[PDB]
């Protein structure tokens, strides 16, 4: 699975056990270990609060 | 002068079938050698991978 996290570089990692692969559409964001770096959870989109405050 | 000759060629023989027999064995123990350094070498890329572009 080829993810770009917003702070850098791209990575090569893949699921746990039951991460569902079919969620996972070109352009969901995910979470990812800080050590392991692979692929915990799919997460619901951002929100960017600058919206939020309009 | 006939009985010094296979005195000599004969055990050169056996020596020789002796290790004919144990080289294949060693030829044999070297491609398990082999495959360790094969899964030596199928591990360097696993877990991560850090994506750049060749310059």
């Amino acid at each position: 699975f080829i993810v770009k996290a917003t702070n850098g570089p791209r990575y090569v990692v893949g699921c746990r056990r039951q991460l569902d692969k079919s969620k996972l559409k070109p352009g969901t964001r995910v979470a990812l270990d800080m050590t392991t770096l692979t692929i915990m959870r799919y997460l619901p989109r951002e929100v960017d609060p600058l919206v939020y405050n309009m | 002068d006939l009985y010094s000759r296979y005195k000599k060629l004969q055990q050169e023989l056996e020596f020789l079938e002796v290790q004919e027999e144990y080289i294949k064995d060693e030829q044999k123990n070297l491609k398990k050698e082999f495959l360790h350094a094969q899964e030596e070498v199928k591990r360097i890329q696993s877990i991560p991978l850090v994506i750049g572009q060749f310059l």
